Formats: structure tokens, sequence, C-alpha cells
């Protein structure tokens, strides 16, 4: 399965979009 | 403290998240207690662990009502599922947010957008499960999936719901443009602000 993602994400300094649990 | 905060991708059923009325999309956690969360660091998790059993204020701001209101949560070890609140976040921006949406206007008759089942005037697109790289926007990926299927996050301004389209667009449907749709983009195309 894979992450629906916001158009206004943009990705982190690897090319990843991490979301985290809390 | 200023315009960041911590977005709220998704919550968990039966999460203390959920129980307060936290809203994927459309909230951004902004302060907890008297400190606000304007830098990505532990800060929420730390107090959250801190004052765990115990209620906690949050401040949130909210893009379909452009307010930021207040939400007592009890962070909780007890409810079964994963972290404290049972939600997802990601820091971000809410400044321009709510600015990157985009509005569908007219559908034609078996066209791409209508075997999708977009819905005229009502559907906004939000997202995809495609990441945008800097200065990409919806039509850059309408335009790199000619014939392939594209995953969209869709909101209805007549439902209040979100759901996931698929729309492959073909350029050789038989009718104008590769979705057969028209879409609007800039300040009368945006998810329309709800009074509450």
């Amino acid at each position: 399965s894979n992450p629906c993602i916001p158009f206004f994400y943009r990705a982190d300094e690897n090319d990843e979009v991490k979301i985290t649990v809390i | 403290g200023g315009a960041e905060g911590f977005h709220l991708h998704g919550v968990q059923e039966n999460s203390p998240a959920q129980q307060a009325g936290l809203e994927p999309y459309f909230d951004f956690i902004i302060t907890i207690g008297h400190s606000r969360l304007n830098k990505e660091n532990d800060t929420l998790k730390a107090l959250l662990k801190a004052n765990v059993e115990k209620p906690v204020k949050l401040e949130v701001f909210n893009m379909k009502t452009m307010r930021v209101r207040e939400v007592e949560v009890v962070p909780s070890n007890m409810w079964g599922g994963q972290g404290l609140l049972g939600a997802s976040v990601r820091f971000c921006s809410f400044r321009r947010a709510s600015e990157q949406v985009w509005h569908v206007l007219d559908v034609e008759p078996s066209s791409p957008a209508a075997l999708a089942g977009l819905r005229p005037y009502t559907d906004y697109v939000v997202g995809s499960d495609q990441i945008l790289q800097e200065s990409e926007d919806f039509f850059t990926l309408i335009e790199s999936h000619e014939g392939k299927p594209l995953k969209l996050m869709v909101y209805n301004s007549k439902s209040d719901s979100c759901r996931e389209v698929t729309v492959t667009p073909n350029a050789a449907w038989g009718g104008e443009g590769s979705l057969g749709c028209g879409i609007g983009y800039g300040y009368l195309h945006r998810i329309p602000t709800q009074p509450p």
C-alpha cells in the first residue's frame, strides 16, 4: 500500500516524505 | 510562529486524536500548552509523553474554517493502537497550503474524468500518491500519465468528504484534452470555507 500525499507536501533532504506517528 | 505546524496526515480509529475531533488533511497542530510548535523537534512528542493520561490543550488551525481552535486531548498508552494520540503528522506550513488544490469544472460524458467519477464543480483534487517536485503541479502529473492510471485524493464540497479516485489520462479519448473536464486553479477554485 502507498500513502496519499497532499499536493503541498514536499520531499525532504533525502527525497523522502516521512510521516510520524504520535 | 508564524505559519508552520504539524499537519495532520491521518488519525487512527478509536484514538485520542479522533476522540477530540482532530480532522485529517484540514487540521494543523500549532501549539501544545503554551509551546508554539514552529520548529521540527521533539517538543510535541516529549510533552505528550510527559502528560500521558492527563488532559492537554492543543491549538489547531483548520483550512476549511480558516480559524485556530483549542482542542483538549488525553494522550494515552491504553487505547490499543500506535502512539499516544494515534495521529500521523508531518511538520509543514499552512500559509499557502490551501492554494494547492485543483477544482473540477465541467465534465464531458464518456471522458477519462467521467469514467473516473469526477463530479463537476464539487470535486477538488488535493493530493496523489505521487510526490510533486518543486515547480510541478497537478498538470505535470496529468501530462506524465498518458495512458497510465493516476491515483488522486479528492475532496467533495457537497458530501464534505474525501475519497480516492483513479483517472487514466487519454489524449486520444476522442474529445478535447486528455481528461475531458475543465480544471480551475486560483482564488475561486479552492475548497469552500465553511462558517463552522
